[PDB]
């Protein structure tokens, strides 16, 4: 099953390759951080109406528009109902915004006007105006914009200061013009403003503008319309689309309607349960949903999104022209807008209201409970669906404003806010899209909300915005809202996610600044945050240990509780942390502890030196990142340790001296990064960040689904086509043994490689021979007898690249390297010459003779040497973890740690072999011991086999084979009594013998002998599977020898 | 392949090899050939092959019809020159 031996076959530093490519990015528009507040100041109400006198340029018929404000004056007491009409409007005006004043202005002359104009405008100068007119007993405006009022006296022309009127309104206002020709006005006014530009030459019209119709256009007279048409749109849009519905088709689909239903349907207009309420409720989602889908990205926010009596009536535009070029109308505004008439949203109102006036013919009269529009249930499925295949990131869904309102809508709100946490876990656009869209008020809002139910959802949601959102600045911390927070950092009811994106969102509102620090005193949360130390999930502890460390910012009122309750040595349990992440974040948290303690000394130098000897313990590691962060977590000490380290820094030419004792340790690390972050920080005393990934990870998404169950999936299908073929390898690099050993008939190569004796390894499937230089990494090609090339292990030439192995041997290439002095490093991509390699790790494992044992076997690094002790490395704690030592006093030459009898073999610089069950107890290792070898093991091939036997040679000049069950060496081949290179392979049963004639000589387990062929060498190996040799040879070469 | 004969059973080749196919790869490679041929369904100025096109849709692939572009595609195909197209149309 070989994909699934692949796969099983463990490999190494996996997430080690991740971490350091800690992520940035730029601030936005966030504009929902939005500025601008000027609000209205007053409306004008220039009612020019002078009512029952005809401006001579009309003629009437009886069939007359004659309404305004649903008013009939010819039914009424004509110049008392001037008034009523006024107060009317204005009424109606409160409905979109009472915050704002009202001058009821009745045929006024200049004068009137200049007055009431003037003093609103005096009251508040940057604040909105809204200029709002009647062009009624009043004829059709001139070519330079004047009006025909004076006295009431006979329709009287005037000029209308329009001009002057420009100054007025020159600081912001808004202006709506109900006339027969409006676009002429607008016109004209581009007239004026462009006569005030050709006085600027020594705010041209930010103001709004809306025209009831173009300039060439003149108004409607069909009875069945309100007269004030423009008007009664932007003040009343629910009466007029009902109005204009009712009459609209040719056969009524639904026919129980007329005009009589329409004026009583239920509700008053603002309840979302009554009808009269739900139609409304609609039209606002639906109007916002064109406005984000047809405009440019800004002036959305500009006009939609800045102010209310702005935005508000702006809608109902919409609404107007669409029943305005029913009729011949083309109504236009200041802004250059886009057209909108046709767009498929308005089928979705048409049908809302049918499907709700299909009921009203009984509720009117048969006291029908009514039934509730379907529209939102309809509009979520659609954004539901979207997400559900959530296939992309190109035409982001036009839904997005219809969601806002259910944030809001109790009703519905859950279905809404998960499908919301789907969208805000997708990539940063969907997030920066939410926020631009302004879905921010809500979100800070909603946490008022302490609902169990906002924990996987508006929680979750904060989160994700967090991740990547710097901006939010602990707002719902100077608010109300971080209640929340505080009990769902420690709330045990739900699984430790919930606590890990609590702990992160606390962990950022303390990354954010003081305010956070503060907040730890407005709730106890160092306490609180040291509970949630004993939970099981890695990255919460690491979330609580990141918490902490910044809770112990230069907010020292802070560190009082974490001395006073004793936080800093409770933390200790997480240094008796295995995972290296969480062990980092806690040694991270006790650097801030010591360091950011505002220059305190006296009881604290007592105190902090325990912090700083317990701190010293936690050099064990191979981890690049826990060499890094140890460091680190000493530089913070020293953020005021430096305070005293100038005279400790001169004792090298207590604890301090701990500390420097420490610091000198790392600095000659074989990772450059690692003696470099040392060298530095000794560096700067003599001369006088990991969070970051926690965030950098934060942003990915959660709910995409993991790749290898996919048939498409790359991964998966390199894997499964490239290396299920090492069947076919692993049986045919073996078939000349099944078959039976043949004559050595051939050789592929002998010449020069750049490389020393000092290592030799083979690869077994790919053509790498790994014959290195002393300092160095270097290669052959055994497939089609080639030169690869040099490259540099980086080791100082006093010392020796003494061993190598690969942490695979088919898929992922991984190479170790090991040196004399120990130091370890860790190699890819040199594999097949792809591209230039790079280390992946190093460090100085085993800090005379140097030895190693890879187990591919089992997951486990083994290596002996100065340390008088066999190194067990963990790549999980990422540490020497199990240390078996000498026996005797002469430190390791050659070895074996078998995995099938569970043994080691221990050649020694003595020359005794030492066999070790290494299951006793470690001061008790010795199951043998033999000493037919006394000088040094050159060779020591304890086979990690069912026959686990010994062969064993050494200075002595002799080779002898050895049984571990029993004292003696057993038998003999000594073909050559002993030699300066031999091997005898485990899965061939074969020997080679270093014979110093031109020709090398070879034989066999058996004691028989082969064919001896052309190259005294110092080093040789045979093929993992084939028959075959490489010899690594001696004077920077090799020579490769086979049967054909 | 300009000409007619290829592209019509190119067009009822590449349906039933989509047929037979949670993990966004695989769901990314049919989403990627579905719009790819839907575009012929609406273009082809040779009429039967549009109808061959449509034909070759089914409920086979519903979750991607339900998907809005291909609503418009449907929608452009809802109004044609051909009555037969429109019967087929209105049916999904």
């Amino acid at each position: 099953e070989a994909d699934l031996t692949d796969w099983n076959l463990p490999l190494a530093f996996m997430k080690k390759r991740h971490c350091e490519k800690i992520e940035g990015s730029k601030s936005l528009a966030q504009s929902w951080r939005m500025k601008d507040r000027m609000k209205t100041v007053s409306v004008a109400l220039v009612l020019c109406l002078n009512v029952g006198v005809d401006p001579p340029d009309v003629v009437k018929t009886t069939p007359c528009a004659r309404l305004e404000c649903w008013i009939d004056p010819l039914s009424m007491g004509p110049q008392k109902a001037l008034e009523t009409i006024g107060a009317n409007l204005q009424k109606q005006y409160e409905n979109w915004q009472p915050r704002a004043r009202y001058k009821q202005s009745l045929d006024p002359t200049v004068d009137e006007v200049k007055k009431l104009c003037t003093s609103l405008r005096r009251n508040a100068k940057e604040e909105r105006v809204l200029f709002h007119y009647n062009g009624h007993g009043v004829p059709r405006p001139t070519v330079n914009g004047e009006v025909w009022v004076f006295n009431k006296n006979y329709t009287q022309y005037i000029p209308l200061s329009i001009y002057d009127l420009q100054t007025w309104m020159g600081s912001p206002s808004i202006f709506v013009y109900d006339c027969s020709n409006a676009g002429l006005i607008v016109k004209s006014f581009k007239q004026f403003a462009l006569q005030r530009e050709q006085e600027l030459e020594v705010s041209m019209k930010n103001c709004i503008q809306l025209a009831a119709c173009e300039a060439t256009e003149l108004l409607p007279m069909i009875p069945d319309l309100p007269a004030d048409l423009f008007t009664s749109c932007l003040t009343t849009p629910i009466k007029i689309a009902l109005r204009w519905f009712c009459m609209q088709k040719c056969v009524s689909l639904v026919p129980g309607v007329t005009l009589d239903l329409i004026e009583k349907i239920p509700g008053r207009l603002n309840d979302r349960r009554t009808p009269l309420g739900e139609l409304n409720w609609i039209f606002t989602a639906i109007t916002d949903t064109i406005a984000w889908n047809v405009l440019p990205r800004d002036l959305f926010q500009k006009l939609f999104r800045q102010d209310l009596l702005v935005a508000s009536l702006f809608r109902n535009f919409l609404l107007a022209e669409r029943i305005m070029r029913s009729y011949n109308c083309t109504p236009v505004s200041s802004p250059r807008l886009p057209p909108t008439y046709m767009h498929a949203m308005w089928q979705a109102w048409d049908l809302a209201v049918d499907i709700c006036l299909s009921q009203l013919p009984t509720i009117i009269e048969e006291g029908t409970a009514f039934r509730h529009s379907p529209f939102f249930a309809e509009q979520l499925t659609a954004f539901q669906v979207w997400l559900t295949m959530g296939v992309e990131n190109r035409n982001p869904p036009e839904q997005l404003p219809i969601v806002l309102q259910v944030l809001l809508s109790q009703v519905h709100r859950l279905r809404a806010l998960d499908l919301l946490g789907r969208f805000l876990d997708l990539g940063p656009w969907a997030v920066s899209l939410a926020l631009s869209v302004g879905i921010f008020p809500y979100v800070l809002k909603l946490l008022q909300s302490s609902a169990r139910e906002l924990r996987p959802l508006l929680v979750f949601i904060w989160a994700k915005i967090l991740a990547v959102d710097s901006s939010c600045q602990a707002d719902l911390v100077k608010d109300n809202g971080h209640k929340y927070f505080l009990s769902v950092l420690a709330d045990p009811y739900m699984p430790a996610e919930h606590r890990t994106m609590t702990a992160f969102i606390l962990a950022v509102i303390v990354n954010s600044y003081h305010t956070g620090q503060e907040a730890c005193l407005q709730g106890n949360l160092i306490a609180i945050c040291l509970e949630q130390l004993n939970d099981p999930h890695p990255l919460l502890r690491q979330w609580v240990a990141i918490c902490l460390g910044r809770i112990w910012q230069n907010f020292d009122s802070a560190r009082w509780c974490g001395v006073r309750d004793s936080a800093h040595e409770k933390l200790y349990s997480l240094l008796s942390d295995p995972i290296p992440e969480v062990r980092c974040a806690a040694v991270f948290a006790l650097g801030t502890f010591v360091g950011n303690s505002a220059e305190r000394t006296d009881h604290s130098t007592t105190i902090d030196h325990n912090v700083a000897m317990m701190l010293a313990q936690l050099v064990s590691d191979g981890s690049p990142m826990v060499r890094k962060e140890l460091v680190v977590a000493l530089s913070h000490l020293v953020v005021q340790y430096e305070s005293n380290f100038c005279t400790v820094a001169l004792q090298f030419i207590s604890v301090y001296t701990q500390i420097w004792r420490v610091l000198l340790h790392l600095a000659a690390d074989p990772y450059p990064e690692v003696s470099d972050v040392a060298m530095k920080v000794l560096n700067s005393i003599a001369y006088k960040g990991f969070c970051d990934w926690s965030a950098r990870y934060f942003a990915q998404p959660v709910m995409k689904i993991p790749e290898e169950h996919d048939l498409e999936s790359q991964i998966r299908k390199e894997r499964e086509w490239r290396f299920l073929r090492n069947s076919r390898v692993r049986r045919q690099a073996q078939q000349v043994i099944q078959k039976g050993i043949t004559r050595l008939d051939d050789q592929i190569f002998l010449n020069r490689n750049p490389g020393v004796p000092s290592v030799v390894k083979f690869h077994p499937f790919t053509p790498c021979i790994a014959v290195a230089d002393k300092d160095s990494i270097c290669f052959w090609d055994w497939e089609k007898g080639e030169k690869l090339d040099y490259f540099h292990n980086g080791n100082p030439r006093y010392t020796r690249v003494t061993a190598m192995e690969y942490l695979n041997g088919q898929d992922c290439s991984l190479l170790l390297t090991a040196t004399d002095d120990g130091a370890i490093r860790v190699w890819k991509n040199f594999a097949d010459l792809e591209k230039n390699p790079e280390m992946v790790t190093a460090w100085q494992g085993l800090s005379a003779g140097m030895v190693v044992d890879w187990e591919q076997e089992t997951g486990l690094l083994m290596s002996s040497g100065d340390v008088r002790i066999v190194r067990i490395w963990d790549t999980d704690r990422e540490m020497k973890v199990q240390d078996i030592p000498t026996g005797a006093d002469s430190c390791v030459t050659s070895l074996s740690c078998d995995s099938h009898r569970s043994l080691i073999v221990a050649g020694l610089g003595d020359g005794s072999i030492r066999v070790y069950d290494r299951r006793m107890a470690l001061s008790e290792c010795r199951v043998m011991t033999y000493r037919e070898h006394t000088a040094w093991v050159v060779k020591a091939s304890l086979q990690k086999r069912p026959d686990g036997h010994i062969v064993s040679v050494s200075v002595n000049g002799d080779v002898r084979i050895f049984d571990p069950r029993m004292p003696e060496s057993v038998n003999v081949l000594q073909i050559v009594k002993g030699l300066t290179a031999l091997d005898i392979h485990p899965q061939a049963d074969l020997i080679a013998c270093g014979s110093v004639n031109q020709f090398t000589a070879i034989y066999n387990s058996s004691g028989e002998l082969i064919n001896n062929i052309k190259y005294a060498i110092s080093c040789l190996a045979f093929h993992p599977h084939w028959p075959h040799l490489a010899v690594g040879s001696n004077d920077y070469y090799i020579s490769v020898y086979s049967v054909e | 392949s300009e000409h007619k004969e290829i592209r019509m059973e190119a067009a009822r080749t590449c349906s039933r090899l989509l047929t037979p196919s949670v993990s966004q790869t695989a769901v990314q490679v049919v989403a990627d050939v579905l719009s790819k041929l839907l575009v012929v369904g609406i273009t082809d100025p040779d009429p039967d092959i549009r109808y061959c096109v449509l034909a070759s849709l089914d409920e086979r692939f519903d979750a991607h019809l339900a998907q809005a572009e291909n609503l418009q595609a449907l929608f452009v195909a809802l109004n044609d020159q051909v009555f037969e197209i429109r019967e087929l149309a209105i049916c999904t």
